[PDB]
């Protein structure tokens, strides 16, 4: 499991398969609750995200602050990983302990394509975080007009 | 970035309205000072 | 030197953050959880 977490982060595709063929826990979690999926999502390892999912990795694993791999992918602008995660049933409206959704994160960093995909799978535009802010609110505050109209 | 500086929150109005820095200022990268301007054969230049 | 700091057991866990209170202008004690949000990310422990 520990070897897998590491290999997942290092984007070592073959290594991930090997430990998989030797049956390491797909849902192994480090000290902050990140799974190999969290790791591959954050660092942008598309092929490892796909191998992990087809080996039954929990697509909706959450860390110790309630954040899923979909949060990480959306936030860091990994459009393909977002789609792969969504196509594998990732909860598009997943909230972390802050009430923050993947749409909030994508909106906030202005990842327009990602925003569109999220909406495409039925992201709730009206979803508010702990401060009552929506993605729309965020687009306005950031003065992102392109993003702002897409959210209306 | 100028975007981050522009959304600096100066105050919230009693009607919950927001006054951002960009609402009272122009925000841009620009010289620490504007006193020195150089040309190389009449064309805009810098130098050391 | 004189040093102020949290006793160890109150600065060990992420959840400990919301046990610290600040006093508002009107005298009210407000927990960190009411004006902040947090997330895990990666960073460098040694920048060269």
């Amino acid at each position: 499991g520990k070897k897998l977490l590491e290999a997942a982060r290092a984007g070592r595709d073959d290594e991930v398969r090997i430990l998989m063929a030797n049956g390491a826990d797909v849902n192994a979690a480090d000290v902050v609750g990140w799974t190999p999926l969290h790791l591959a999502a954050y660092w942008g390892h598309l092929e490892i995200v796909e191998v992990l999912l087809k080996n039954g990795a929990d697509v909706n694993a959450y860390d110790t602050l309630g954040s899923t791999p979909l949060h990480l992918a959306a936030h860091f602008g990994h459009l393909e990983i977002v789609e792969v995660l969504l196509k594998n049933g990732a909860d598009v409206n997943a909230k972390d302990d802050n009430g923050i959704t993947p749409l909030h994160l994508a909106a906030n960093r202005g990842h327009l394509e990602i925003v569109e995909v999220l909406l495409k799978y039925g992201a709730d535009v009206n979803a508010q975080d702990k401060f009552g802010k929506t993605a729309f609110d965020i687009s306005i505050n950031n003065g992102n007009e392109d993003l702002a109209e897409i959210l209306q | 970035s100028t975007e981050e500086f522009g959304k600096i929150l100066l105050k919230v109005n009693q009607d919950g309205s927001r006054v951002l820095l960009r609402d009272v200022a122009k925000i841009e990268l620009g010289g620490e000072n504007y006193d020195i301007i150089a040309e190389f054969n009449g064309q805009p230049a810098s130098g050391l | 030197k004189v040093y102020v700091m949290s006793e160890a057991k109150y600065r060990m866990l992420p959840d400990d953050i919301g046990d610290w209170y600040v006093r508002a202008a009107d005298g009210q004690m407000v927990p960190f959880s009411a004006f902040s949000s947090s997330r895990w990310e990666y960073g460098s422990p040694r920048l060269e």
